[PDB]
RNA sequence: GUACGUGAAAUUGCUGAAAGGGAAGCAUUGGAAAUCAGUCUUAC
RNA sequence: GUAGAGAUUCUGACGUGCAAAUCGAUCUUCAAAUUUGGGUAUAGGGGCGAAAGACUAAUCGAACCAUCUAGUAGCUGGUUCC
RNA sequence: CAGAUCUUGGUGGAAGUAGCAAAUAUUCAAAUGAGAACUUUGAAGACUGAAGUGGGGAAAGGUUCCAUGUGAACAGCAGUU
RNA sequence: GAAGUCGGCAAAAUGGAUCCGUAACUUCGGGAUAAGGAUUGGCUCUAAGGGU
RNA sequence: UGUGGAACGGGGUAUUGUAAGCAGUAGAGUCGAUCUGCUGAGAUUAAGCCUUUGUUCCCAAGAUUUGU
RNA sequence: AAAACUUUCAGCAACGGAUCUCUUGGCUCUCGCAUCGAUGAAGAACGCAGCGAAAUGCGAUACGUAAUGUGAAUUG
């Protein structure tokens, strides 16, 4: 259930084509849908620092690939809420496999 | 719940613009009961509220 | 204020009323036909699906341009919608009604929506301001709405005489 | 029940019934279905 | 050539408009017959006019208001039960 | 009274339709709350770019100023503002 | 490359600065940025042009 | 519950034109445009490219309507 | 070709405010009377109550003072 995983997703397949003001806005969107097919949990948080990293190279400008760490964690104030995390990696190259953090 | 007031106070009592004007996120509840200038000035007394720095507009590039 | 149906009787129902809800008369209408007849449970399932647009809501009196969809084959329809503000006022009408029941000491695993209605409000009105200084209507459509839900659902000639007499009897 | 006497029509929703192959309405005649009165029973 | 003052073209946008005259591009002028605030003067068969019958409160080949006035009608329309 | 582009008021079909497309643009977390695309705070991304979307005044408005409070109604979505 | 169209309408093309060059005509003032040519970055350098 | 699906990774294919870093008995000159080597490198590559003895993850479900 | 939809009819419920009944109002007629102001009128402005915005009333003696009459209220 509570578990924790670096992901690696490909931001650049999923922004192809898509109008510049919306850019980085709908990689927020490629996140949240990304977390959500992969940890079956409909609530999904994404930490401050990884919308900062997003928007980091301006609106129109998004990193091809980001390192991602999903956390699906229980609650805090709900009993069963079952929430992902979602949080950004700083790794020298993105390009790299799926590994589940201790 | 709203700060609006407590920042064009803030903002009055540092001497500088709303932009400039910083409240510690994590004291809104003692910030909200600030009310007064007295209060507000408290509050820069106490660290909770900060007039942050300008922003950069070096002239390194200009001199070389 | 009494309702339009027959039914209401409290020994074996209960009925809820909204009075002056500012949303939609016609998307109201259709939200109405379309739980017209269901169970609450399932009614309450229908709507929480319409809220999060896993069902949709059959078009079929005020469809004029609404778009197909293919959440409507299950009624057999290709216009449909998700009326969310509607849906919200039936849910919380179809709630009061369940509570209704709950204090009148009925059983909520039989009951049904015997009757839902919505009527036309008073119109609220508003202006808009059109060009070469024109200014128009900007009604609003309010919506009366009332629910009851409740449990379950030769004389013969001489010669006739003596033939029938003589063909059965005789025989 | 103050959106307050009575509460019409236009128009609207619900229910029941019915009808419908590019209008509808009407007239005439009867069928079907629903509905109903008179008459009678008595008086001499 | 900028601000500012204008308004040539697209006979573009819009044309139940953002707008009862606007927007975009293009364009004309930009130190003087220049632009403009406030004060003040000129009022309807009058004013004012580098003159278009222009303008004079979205009203101008005679402003607007109220009265005479229910003006007049060989003209159009309507004119109610069996 | 069925007519007069009749009068006044009311209400329809069109129709859940035309439409809500100028002025680069928002996003994340938290708080509040029944309810948050819109309120507030922090973080980020931007714009006006000193002939400003800044700071003031005159004409005009008149209390719109300020704090507190918020069922509606109004802010052509929403609204705790 | 105007064959389009009533018509080059719209669009394109040109465009700053430096140097060279500049016709008819003229009221001698202009025309004129006529027309036509060339040149333009970065960097390391010197050469002059002022004050006590 | 499969030569299953997905998310990535690897390979191929393609596009561009040899990345950043460091090194040089290269560089007009009085630090320095630039050049050379590593370096057809690096970046990008399905978003409607191909392929994968790869890696991790997901799936034996809800609802709804139907009888000769 | 059953449902939907459309139309019709009826019941109920809406929308709307017709109708009926009312009426401290209006209109018309008749009768009677003659009385504004520099001794500040008609009109206007701003105020006045324990809690009032308007209407009504009043003027810093401010929803009134005196005097006369009535006789026990005013009223949210």
């Amino acid at each position: 259930q509570v578990v924790t995983r670096d992901y690696t997703i490909h931001m650049h397949k999923r922004l192809y084509g898509v109008s510049f003001k919306k850019r980085a806005p709908r990689a927020i969107k490629e996140i949240v849908a990304f977390a959500q097919k992969h940890m079956q949990t409909k609530e999904v948080r994404v930490d401050p620092s990884l919308n900062k990293e997003v928007w980091k190279r301006g609106i129109r400008n998004v990193p091809h690939r980001l390192r991602l760490r999903l956390s699906r964690k229980r609650s805090d104030e709900d009993d069963k809420a079952l929430y992902t995390y979602v949080q950004a990696v700083d790794v020298a190259n993105p390009k790299m496999e799926t590994t589940v953090v201790e | 719940a709203n700060l609006r007031t407590q920042k064009r106070l803030a903002a009055s009592v540092l001497k500088c613009g709303k932009r400039k004007v910083w409240m510690d996120p994590n004291e809104i509840s003692e910030i909200s009961n600030a009310n007064s200038r007295q209060n507000v000035r408290k509050l820069i007394k106490d660290g909770l509220v900060i007039r942050k720095p300008n922003l950069m507009h070096s002239r390194f590039r200009i001199r070389k | 204020v009494r309702y339009s149906a027959s039914p209401a009787l409290e020994t074996k129902c209960a009925k809820a009323r909204g009075a002056y809800l500012r949303t939609h008369f016609k998307n109201s209408r259709e939200v109405a036909f379309t739980i017209n007849g269901m169970s609450l449970k399932k009614a309450f399932i229908f709507l929480d699906n319409v809220k999060e647009h896993k069902q949709a809501v059959p078009f079929r009196r005020f469809n004029g341009g609404v778009g197909r969809t293919a959440q409507g084959k299950e009624f057999g329809v290709t216009q449909a919608r998700w009326p969310v503000k509607s849906v919200k006022f039936f849910y919380d009408l179809l709630k009061n009604a369940e509570a209704n029941a709950e204090a009148k000491g009925l059983d909520m695993d039989k009951l049904i929506i015997k009757h839902v209605q919505v009527n036309a409000a008073p119109k609220q009105r508003r202006r808009t301001y059109r060009a070469h200084g024109r200014v128009t209507a900007y009604l609003s459509s309010p919506s009366h709405i009332e629910i009851i839900v409740a449990e379950e659902e030769s004389r013969v000639s001489l010669k006739q005489g003596a033939k029938a007499r003589n063909l059965a009897a005789r025989k």
